[PDB]
Order: C-alpha cells, then structure tokens, then sequence
C-alpha cells in the first residue's frame, strides 16, 4: 500500500495562549512525535518510537525543525508581522505510494490568504489561495540552499522506511469494533434516533451503513468519526427512524477484520 | 462561526465499578486557541492527558483530553469547553 510521513507545524508568533511553534508528524494514522518551542527537545508518541527507533533519528529530526524554523518561519516572520497573519499550518509530507511514484510536498496555509502548494521534486511553489511574495519567497529558498530540500525531500523517505520498519506492527494491528445500536432519546432535530455504534476498530477503512428493506436508508445519515485514545477509532450512525418499525432497520458493517 | 465541535463519550460502554476512559473531543475551531477541561460531578478531574493541538490535512485543528476514570452509579462526567473568552458544557449524552 500506500505510506506517508506527515509533519503538521503550527506557527503562531506573539501568540499568547500558544507557543511559537508545534511539529506533531504522523507515519499514517499513528502520531510519531512531537515538539514545540517550550519542550527544548521533540518527545515520541508511540512506544514503538521511543524503543525500535535509533537515537540518530532523534538528533537529526532535531536538526530539521531548526531547518524549518530557520530557513522559512524567520524569512517569512517579517512578512507574516506586516500582513497582520496570525498563525501558518505547515505540512511537510513524502509518500510512498505502491512503490509506484514518490511524491514529497511541503504546503502553508497561511491564515487568511490561501495555501502554499510546494512540490519538492520540482522544486517549484504555486498559489492555492490569494497570491503574494510568499508564493515566490518561498521557492526561492528551495531553489538555493540545495542542501536544505535534501533534508525535506530524501531523507523524508529514508525516514520513512526507518519509522516504517519500527512501527509496521502498530500500522498492521487490528483492533475488532463492537457494533452497537441504541435508540437515542428523542432529541429537539430528530423525533426518534437510531444511533449505530461501532467503537474500537483500527485500519480506519471501514463500510458500514443503516439498511432498511435491505434499501440503504441515507435520508437522515449523520455521520461521525472519532478517535479514541489507544490509536483506534470510533464510528456514530444516527438517523430519525421517523416513526417506523425499527427491527426493520439494520446496521451493515465490514471492517477488514 | 469556527465554534468547536465537541464530544462527550467513553471509550467502551459503560459497566458501573469496571475501568473506562472518558473522552472529550474538539475539532473544527477556527481560532486555535482552546482549553478543554474534563469534569467529575462538576469537579475538575485532575491528571487527565490531553493530545497535542494538531489538524487534519483540510487545515481543521483537533484537540482530545482524555482520562482513565471507572463509572459508578450516582456519577456523572462532562466536559467544559473555553473556546474564544466562552465555556460551554457538555455532559456525556
Ligand atoms: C497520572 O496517570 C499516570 C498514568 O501513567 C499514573 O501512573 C500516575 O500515578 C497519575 N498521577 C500523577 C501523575 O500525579
């Protein structure tokens, strides 16, 4: 299949609730790591990261925040302080997809004006949003410095097969959910609520659907996802059974299992 | 109006005296600035964990406190949430 090395950076300079700068990064699903400008040094988020992962990782994902902060956030923190721009989310990202074709990016939603879609191997930015010297500023850090896209483009790969080698076992659990199915007390926006309850499931590619007749009843679908704490997730199917029998209504769920 | 979604529930269902996780979560909140406090009988529990503010890749951010807690008969858990100068309250539902 397919494989990402995600890297989410929250920038919210003079902010006072936030700090400066937060990193997460996730192999997929799993939350990997984790840094911010108070912690002085990143923490890992998944056991399997504190223990099947070198220590030479830790001191040059070290390094590479600095890259970041320092080859972009300073550059730009003039500009951002001019435009009155509150806060800018990062993604850094390389994907292995099939082993076909490999793409890294790097994008910025800077707040208020669009994102900044930067495709590192051609090295070359564009404007999803509103354009701006940004667009261009920022390709041309990456045109110079070649050494720095060689931090954000191949060793993003490299570091992917590492830290996926550390944690194909986590990517590869398969926590089983529990389907539930609870009529909800009759709330103000449906008169009598049937809710579908499937928590605990761990490959997030599921199919499950409300059936009636076995006709697939999508009138009142209301659909949530959400995580649980232990790396899994939690699905929600709510629909207004209007008045009509409910054991004629069921709940179809395929998880990989 | 970048109001948080927010919501209250347990990790698995609820069996009285048998350990659970209760859990609050929010997302789609358009100032990120947000606290999360998970409540006991309207107390604050204490050593709850919370997740790292982060988003998804629609640039929508997240966040989840959660706690070890174990439900018994008479308590009840909610969730107070101060985004952007409010506090709402949301029990488990
Ligand atoms: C908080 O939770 C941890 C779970 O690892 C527990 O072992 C600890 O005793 C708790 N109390 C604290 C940190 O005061």
């Amino acid at each position: 299949g397919s494989h990402t090395l995600q890297y989410l950076f929250i920038y919210a300079p003079q902010h006072p609730d936030l700090p400066e700068l937060s990193m997460s990064g996730m192999l997929d699903d799993l939350q990997i790591e984790y840094y911010d400008s108070s912690l002085k040094q990143i923490q890992p988020r998944q056991q399997w990261m504190a223990s099947k992962i070198t220590e030479d990782y830790w001191q040059e994902q070290n390094m590479a925040v600095d890259a970041l902060q320092n080859h972009i956030f300073r550059k730009i923190a003039p500009l951002v302080t001019i435009l009155g721009i509150r806060y800018i989310q990062v993604l850094w990202k390389c994907t292995v997809e099939n082993s076909q074709n490999t793409t890294a990016f790097v994008k910025l939603n800077v707040h208020g004006l669009g994102v900044v879609d930067c495709d590192l191997f051609t090295v070359r930015c564009r404007g999803l949003g509103v354009f701006s010297v940004l667009i261009g500023m920022i390709e041309d850090i990456l045109k110079n410095d070649p050494t720095f896209i060689q931090l954000l483009n191949p060793r993003c790969v490299e570091n992917l097969q590492t830290v996926l080698r550390a944690g194909k076992t986590a990517l590869e659990r398969k926590v089983t959910p529990q389907v539930l199915v609870f009529e909800r007390s009759s709330t103000a926006e449906m008169s009598t609520p049937l809710l579908c309850l499937i928590t605990a499931f761990y490959p997030r590619t599921i199919n499950a659907t409300w059936l009636r007749k076995g006709e697939p009843v999508s009138e009142d679908l209301t659909v949530m996802v959400l995580p649980n704490h232990d790396a899994t997730y939690r699905m929600e199917i709510l629909i207004d059974i209007k008045n009509n029998d409910p054991s004629n209504y069921y709940c179809q769920v395929q998880h990989c299992s | 109006p970048g109001s948080p979604n927010v919501q209250v529930y347990t990790y698995k269902l609820i069996k009285e005296g048998e350990s659970n996780v209760l859990l609050c979560h929010a997302k789609d909140f358009s100032p990120p600035n947000i606290k999360l406090e998970l409540l006991e009988n309207g107390r604050i529990i204490p050593n709850t964990t919370q997740s790292d503010l982060s988003f998804e890749s629609d640039w929508s951010f997240k966040l989840t406190r959660y706690v070890e807690f174990t439900p018994q008969s008479g308590y009840k858990y909610s969730c107070m949430v101060t985004h952007n100068g409010d506090s709402k309250e949301i029990q488990l539902d």
